[PDB]
RNA sequence: CGCCGGAAGACCAAGGGUUCCUGUCCAACGUUAAUCGGGGCAGGGUGAGUCGACCCCUAAGGCGAGGCCGAAAGGCGUAGUCGAUGGGAAACAGGUUAAUAUUCCUGUACUUGGUGUUACUGCGAAGGGGGGACGGAGAAGGCUAUGUUGGCCGGGCGACGGUUGUCCCGGUUUAAGCGUGUAGGCUGGUUUUCCAGGCAAAUCCGGAAAAUCAAGGCUGAGGCGUGAUGACGAGGCACUACGGUGCUGAAGCAACAAAUGCCCUGCUUCCAGGAAAAGCCUCUAAGCAUCAGGUAACAUCAAAUCGUACCCCAAACCGACACAGGUGGUCAGGUAGAGAAUACCAAGGCGCUUGAGAGAACUCGGGUGAAGGAACUAGGCAAAAUGGUGCCGUAACUUCGGGAGAAGGCACGCUGAUAUGUAGGUGAGGUCCCUCGCGGAUGGAGCUGAAAUCAGUCGAAGAUACCAGCUGGCUGCAACUGUUUAUUAAAAACACAGCACUGUGCAAACACGAAAGUGGACGUAUACGGUGUGACGCCUGCCCGGUGCCGGAAGGUUAAUUG
RNA sequence: GAGGACCGAACCGACUAAUGUUGAAAAAUUAGCGGAUGACUUGUGGCUGGGGGUGAAAGGCCAAUCAAACCGGGAGAUAG
């Protein structure tokens, strides 16, 4: 059966890449928990 | 022509379908054609605002000109084509300075018939006048309501507007609604009425007919659940309440005009 | 040209192996582990200057590091480029 | 020996990321053992002017200088700028690695730029025009991929009767490019004058009027030649470090069949009327006129960067698994067959990571069954049965289409003859003509080849296997095709064409929006929204007291305000 | 050579039965079944956001999640 996650590195980078977040002021909001809770990979990429 | 097909098929049996030997049977005009992408009834928001649009045929706009403000030029219409963004026929012609555009086909126009716009033109259907240089009860089309503007009454296919009055600076028109308004008289208008008027007589017989002019279904209120629609649910068919539109607006006889800007024009409203 | 500074730093070591080592008596071609950022250009001047060869044309292609695993803790080493220089028949090395 | 073979083979995209190859190891991992592995460890491996990306161009859409709007955050949007799933220059065959190759090598090509020289020369865009540039369905003509047979070449003479022949086995391959402009498709051609159009200008486009010529131009599969005295090539002969390595190398034709591929972005037809922009061609403005710049020839230089291993009905992707699931595109051999069904096979790939015995009940999946034949059961659930082609024949009813494959029946293998292979298809040589060629006419060799009739003949059975409708009668509901409760409901529910009422005069009603605005619609009452009904046929009666809606404005009552 | 035409593979679907039900599988397999030129199906990309979307309407679907998603917070809600 088609599952749920159909991966798509494309469409992954454009949903929640780096320049996605740093788009809007929640997305770097975003960016500034991940980097106060000290979390190593702050958004999806290689 | 109007025929009815044969019932070789059950989607087939009521189709009746409306026949015309002197459209073109080609392409149309490239240089007045332009890109006319889909909506789906979708507004900026992405949100649908009105309810069935989607799908159908993919469509070119035709630069159709209704303005009609080349004055003095003779034009000859060259062919009549079908349009698929209106109900209406259009004509493509040709003035006598070289220049092709798209006009809606009045009623009884063929290749080969002469027209011209301007207060000095002759009274003969296809010509456009300024309204104070048309006789007061003749059938005219593609109205303007503001000199200059362009025509936007009696476009549709077989619609006319007659003057009934002309008095100082205005005409008051008897609409296809039954709707006597004033126009003040410097709006042009175009004489006859507009063609193609057998298109209401055509049925379309089956569902996907409907779904090609992208016309997606309707679904009855009553046919939902009361979270859905005012209509609301019941065990079996209940109705029980007085008919509103989705939002809850009392239709089938309450009237939603409420326009006072333009009431001064209304001679009389329809009935 | 190309400053002689940059030259004398794209070639970092002779790549040897068994198709290098084919590659250099069947084709006159040698193969070398060059800058990450060396294009075709600095690879060609570079080999002409410092070798003093003549270089007829030169191929390369970016190795990607292998993924290793130290002990308990996974490592991965770095991409390296590696170039084909094909010198012209008359020469040696 | 068995299994797949429109896949369980081959190749891409996506996704994964070293799983690829070699050496080595067997603790753990592998549903067992393991010397093996997609496991551990080490080493190796991905070579591009032409493939892809990047790049140029835009779609939906995103962002958005100013701008408009909004308590703030922000929303929308102009100029713009991004955004492929689409448009845009160019390479093929052979060889080679343990692992890469249209990338390396060999041979033979091509493209776009830069610079230079020479010859000729009106160039010039953020502008104009052209072009790019476009639907569905259908038809059948020409082809090719490809296959079959013959010929040719090489080999063979048979473990058991026969096998020097009408015998057996194998091979019979060759590209881009360049030249030729064919089947076929489209279009009159040229010159001169004039003109309210293409925002200005225009020699261009459009329009008008003349004269003249009628064949000119564009497109175009395939064939043919060349590419190629080459390469490849059955095999043979050498070595083998027994895997391989080296050397040598025959024929390399014709006929027929033939695509869902190509001509074809064509042709015909229909209505539901079928992207954009750039590259490209052309036109001039400003401007530049020695120049600059353009066209042509030759020379020379440049074509960067990144991707390239491996897996892809999969043990490597999505499913916690080496999981009977899911996963887009390309390729499409033989015999039978209408067929991409099905059966058996080729190329190729596999036997599904526990076995060994035994041959109880019982369970699962199947086979057969005396006599009976729905007596079973809520119910013919399940099973059995029917099943093909041709011909004959076919009811009520009907909206005249249907119903209908109604029902029912007959024939069906093989051999011979008609006819040493027919009708048909294909078409050589020859001959003739030609305004000469990839020409026309005639001509029929050769090849291929149904269907039928008659006679004979075998079996219990000839649509013999796989494959492949059960049929009829009465009736409820829904007209129909379609849609729906992903994961217990597929229906009489929803939709539907049609009908009616009602709203709506355009800055439309209405909807999303504190707003700007957007949808409705680049639409205009033969239109649009809402509501109910639900093809078609015959129809749709009475009630306006209640509730709602519409109209009315006299009177009564009545808010802020006023005081 | 028309058709939301007919028969029937791919493809899409899911009517019946059996199996399975600590499954091979958190919805499948096997044998039959419906549609199969269209209101068809499919790839890539995009848009619509939670009292909101979308819905040929089942309160269906919105990441194995739905008569109001998920995550964090109010929060140690309150619990005769
Ligand atoms: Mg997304
Ligand atoms: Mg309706
Ligand atoms: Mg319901
Ligand atoms: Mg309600
Ligand atoms: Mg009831
Ligand atoms: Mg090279
Ligand atoms: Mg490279
Ligand atoms: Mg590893
Ligand atoms: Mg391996
Ligand atoms: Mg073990
Ligand atoms: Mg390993
Ligand atoms: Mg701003
Ligand atoms: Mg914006
Ligand atoms: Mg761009
Ligand atoms: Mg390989
Ligand atoms: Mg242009
Ligand atoms: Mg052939
Ligand atoms: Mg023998
Ligand atoms: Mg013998
Ligand atoms: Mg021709
Ligand atoms: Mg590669
Ligand atoms: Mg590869
Ligand atoms: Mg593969
Ligand atoms: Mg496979
Ligand atoms: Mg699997
Ligand atoms: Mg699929
Ligand atoms: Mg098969
Ligand atoms: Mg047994
Ligand atoms: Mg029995
Ligand atoms: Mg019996
Ligand atoms: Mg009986
Ligand atoms: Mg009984
Ligand atoms: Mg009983
Ligand atoms: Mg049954
Ligand atoms: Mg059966
Ligand atoms: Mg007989
Ligand atoms: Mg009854
Ligand atoms: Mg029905
Ligand atoms: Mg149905
Ligand atoms: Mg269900
Ligand atoms: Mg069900
Ligand atoms: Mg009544
Ligand atoms: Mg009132
Ligand atoms: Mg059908
Ligand atoms: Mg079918
Ligand atoms: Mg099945
Ligand atoms: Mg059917
Ligand atoms: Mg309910
Ligand atoms: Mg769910
Ligand atoms: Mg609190
Ligand atoms: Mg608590």
């Amino acid at each position: 059966m088609k599952r749920t996650f159909q991966p798509s590195v494309l469409k992954r980078n454009r949903s929640h890449g780096f320049r996605a977040r740093m788009a809007t002021k929640n997305g770097r909001q975003v960016l500034a928990r991940r980097r106060a809770k000290g979390r190593a990979r702050l958004t999806v990429s290689k | 022509a109007v025929v009815k097909c044969k019932p070789t098929s059950p989607g087939r049996r009521h189709v009746v379908k409306v026949v015309n030997p002197e459209l073109h049977k080609g392409k149309p005009f490239a240089p007045l054609l332009e890109k006319n992408s889909k909506s789906g009834g979708r507004n900026n928001n992405g949100r649908i605002t009105t309810r069935h649009i989607g799908g159908g045929h993919k469509q070119a706009y035709r630069i159709v000109d209704f303005k009609r403000n080349k004055d003095g030029i003779p034009a000859v219409v060259e062919r009549l084509e079908y349009d698929p963004n209106r109900s209406a026929n259009i004509a493509l012609v040709l003035y006598k300075d070289g220049e092709r555009r798209y006009i809606l086909a009045p009623k009884g126009l063929k290749a080969g018939d002469q027209i011209q716009s301007g207060v000095d033109a002759a009274i003969k259907p296809g010509n456009t006048l300024p309204m104070r240089n048309i006789p007061v009860g003749s059938t005219v089309h593609n109205v303007e309501m503001k000199p200059g503007k362009g025509g936007q009454l009696a476009r549709s296919a077989g619609t006319y507007v007659q003057i009934v009055a002309r008095d100082g600076a205005y005409v008051t028109l008897r609409l296809r609604s039954g709707e006597m308004r004033k126009v003040e008289a410097d709006c042009r208008a175009t004489l006859g009425e507009v063609g193609n008027a057998e298109h209401m007589l055509r049925v379309l017989g089956k569902a996907g007919a409907a779904r090609w002019r992208g016309v997606r279904p309707t679904v009855r209120g009553t046919a939902m659940n009361p979270v859905d629609h005012p209509h609301g649910g019941g065990e079996g068919r209940n109705f029980g309440k007085h008919p509103v539109t989705p939002w809850g607006v009392q239709t089938k006889g309450k009237k939603t005009r409420s326009n006072k800007r333009t009431d001064k024009f209304i001679v009389r409203r329809r009935s | 040209m190309i400053r002689e500074e940059r030259l004398l730093k794209v070639l970092r070591a002779p790549h040897v192996s068994e198709k290098a080592s084919t590659a250099m008596e069947k084709s006159n071609t040698i193969v070398l582990k060059v800058a990450k950022d060396a294009t075709k250009a600095e690879i060609k001047a570079a080999v002409q200057k410092l070798f003093e060869v003549e270089v007829e044309v030169v191929n390369t292609l970016v190795v990607k590091g292998k993924v290793k695993r130290h002990g308990q803790r996974i490592g991965r080493r770095s991409d390296w480029k590696k170039a084909y220089v094909t010198l012209k028949e008359g020469q040696n090395l």
